[PDB]
Parts: structure tokens; C-alpha cells; sequence
């Protein structure tokens, strides 16, 4: 089928799920706790084993009261509502979701290959064909998400999981939002923020295209285009209107990056009349077979060493904390639809 | 080098959302 045929069926499938969301599809007692894979103000991610199947999953655990304090109620309801409705080869799948008196749970597929982040930092940088292979997956993923009126808002190597075939899967929809107009929330990660977000303007899906420019630059250089010790210093560099490229960057790469890391919204690739085709048809992607990437037929440039479905060697060690469940229901109204 | 400057910086680990 054509891109349009695929996207039309994709919207019909998404809308049915968006309008009648899946809710309470599992319970905590159906999982065995293995190890904490990640922890921060946004919550924890726990490796769990589902007893009925023996499958491993990454369980995102959110403390309802902490979500309220962080003013993330609407963002959390967005994340779960969007995740249960989407279906794309390069998105981490939401397998189950449920809540109890104290916490919200999102059970996701577990990719022991880990985040692109760890591999990128250790290796140092990815050669242009290697960075291109990942970038092609993100372009197709944003074409899919944006067609559903979804803005992602947190692209970075930390949110890109590497599967057993070396393909990537976008995870963490904490700031994803279904919006047809412009939006104003100050959110994302400092290095990846478009100038319009820093400048407190109303913004749209073009921020995701800017973030793609940052990602490609970081993948190919080994460091982001705008970095400093503190976020305030990063913002100054982003708004200054200046970017420097490593001497090893190809002429085509630099040209694509000037078009993505473009302050002028009437000129930024992805935003314009021709949309995503301005990116797909760029000289840097001349060797890219978009259909073969989608069909997962392209040989991956890197396959993480496979050490078992429950292996955690690609994740750091975190302090193991209890999963406390109060005897009293917390935040009943705020999360009734979760 | 830009690489040496990045490596000596405090933002080489996983980055938190704002």
C-alpha cells in the first residue's frame, strides 16, 4: 500500500482506541519484581516478569501524589491515553496499564539492548550511514505521530531503545500531546529545545523536527550542537542563531542540519508546504529506501550483544525502593480515567 | 577540542526533562 493508504488506515485504528481507551488490563500481583532500571522525579522503571507467560517487561511506576506535585496530571493521562492507542514498528508498545491506591503503572515491552544513549556515549559517535539508519526511523515515526495530531516533545538518545534486530523504538510519552492548534507548555530536555519553546511562544510539531536536527548532530558528532554546564547557558547558545559543525561532517549532512536547526519557522524542514518529503528527498537520505526501513529489511549497522531476555547489563544500578500501596485511595478523581 | 570540552562538562550522563 501507499503512504497515504497506510496513514488513513492508521488514523481510523488510532481514533477508535483514542475514543474508547483500554483501562485496568492487569494487576500488580501478576508480575514478579526483578530490578530497578531507572529512577527520577518523573517516576521509576522496573524490570518485571509476567508469571502467566514468562515474558519480561519494563514497568513504569508513578506515584500519584508526586505526579500531582509535579503538575503532571494532564501529561500522565495524555501519555497513557496516547500509548494505548498507537501502533507503529518503531514505538515501544504499552502491553498493560492499571492503578492501585497509591500508584499508576504502564507495562511496556522490555528491550535488553538498552538506550541508544549508553551505546552512543561508550562508542563515542556513529558514522554517517549508522546515524542515517536511526534518523530514517525517527523521520517515519514522526510522520506517523504527526499525522495523528500528536506532538512528541522529548526526542533524545535516552528515549530510543535498541531492539534485538538493531532497530530503534521510541519510549517515554510523558510529554506527548494530541493537539491540532498551537501549544505553550515549557517541557522537553534543555539540549533539544527549539528556540520558540525557550522564548515562551506558542509552538507546534516543528519543535520535533528541530529536535531531530539535534539528535542527528549528536549521533554523528558524539556531542550535542548546544552544550554547557548549566541549562541557562544552553538556552543562550540555542537562541544566539549560531551552530558549529565538526570538520568530518559531510556537505549533505551540514546542509540537512542547517534546514532542521533553522530558527525561521517559514524555512524549517518538516514544517513547509511539502512537509516530511523535504526531509525524505534531501541529498543526505539519497541512499535511504524508506519502504525497506519501514519493512525492517535493511541490515542494522549494530546489534547489541544479546545476553538473555531479562539481562540488565545495559542499564545502571539504582537504589531498590519499596512499592508502597496505601490502604487509602489517593487522588481518586484526578486519575479516574487512567 | 569540542570533544574534550564536552567530556569535561557536567552533562555527559542521562539528561532529565525540564
Amino acid at each position: 500500500e501507499s503512504v497515504k493508504e497506510f496513514l488513513a488506515k492508521a488514523k481510523e485504528d488510532f481514533l477508535k482506541k483514542w475514543e474508547n481507551p483500554a483501562q485496568n488490563t492487569a494487576h500488580l500481583d501478576q508480575f514478579e519484581r526483578i530490578k530497578t532500571l531507572g529512577t527520577g522525579s518523573y517516576g521509576r522503571v522496573m524490570l518485571v516478569k509476567h508469571m502467566e507467560t514468562g515474558n519480561h517487561y519494563a514497568m513504569k511506576i508513578l506515584d500519584k501524589q508526586k505526579v500531582v506535585k509535579l503538575k503532571q496530571i494532564e501529561h500522565t493521562l495524555n501519555e497513557k491515553r496516547i500509548l494505548q492507542a498507537v501502533n507503529f514498528p518503531f514505538l515501544v508498545k504499552l502491553e498493560f496499564s492499571f492503578k492501585d491506591n497509591s500508584n499508576l503503572y504502564m507495562v511496556l515491552e522490555y528491550l535488553p539492548g538498552g538506550e541508544m544513549f549508553s551505546h552512543l556515549r561508550r562508542i563515542g559517535r556513529f558514522s554517517e550511514p549508522h546515524a542515517r539508519f536511526y534518523a530514517a526511523q525517527i523521520v517515519l515515526t514522526f510522520e506517523y505521530l504527526h499525522s495523528l495530531d500528536l506532538i512528541y516533545r522529548d526526542l533524545k538518545p535516552e528515549n530510543l531503545m535498541i531492539d534485538q534486530q538493531g532497530y530503534i523504538k521510541v519510549t517515554d510519552f510523558g510529554f506527548a500531546k494530541r493537539v491540532k492548534g498551537r501549544t505553550w507548555t515549557l517541557c522537553g530536555t534543555p539540549e533539544y529545545l527549539a528556540p520558540e519553546i525557550i522564548l515562551s511562544k506558542g509552538y507546534n510539531k516543528a519543535v520535533d523536527w528541530w529536535a531531530l536536527g539535534v539528535l542527528i548532530y549528536e549521533m554523528a558528532a558524539g556531542y550535542p550542537p548546544f552544550f554547557a554546564d548549566q541549562p541557562i547557558q544552553i538556552y543562550e547558545k540555542i537562541v544566539s542563531g549560531k551552530v558549529r559543525f565538526p570538520s568530518h561532517f559531510s556537505s549533505d549532512l551540514k546542509d540537512l542540519l542547517r534546514n532542521l536547526l533553522q530558527v525561521d519557522l517559514t524555512k524549517r524542514f518538516g514544517n513547509l508546504k511539502n512537509g516530511v518529503n523535504d526531509i525524505k528527498n534531501h541529498k543526505w537520505f539519497a541512499t535511504t529506501d524508506w519502504i525497506a526501513i519501514y519493512q525492517r529489511k535493511v541490515e542494522a549497522p549494530f546489534i547489541p550483544k544479546f545476553k538473555g531476555p531479562g539481562d540488565t547489563s545495559n542499564f545502571d544500578d539504582y537504589e531498590e525502593e519499596e512499592i508502597r500501596v496505601s490502604i487509602n485511595e489517593k487522588c481518586g478523581k484526578e486519575f479516574s480515567e487512567f | 577540542t569540542t570533544y574534550a570540552d564536552f567530556i569535561a562538562s557536567g552533562r555527559t550522563g542521562r539528561r532529565n526533562a525540564i
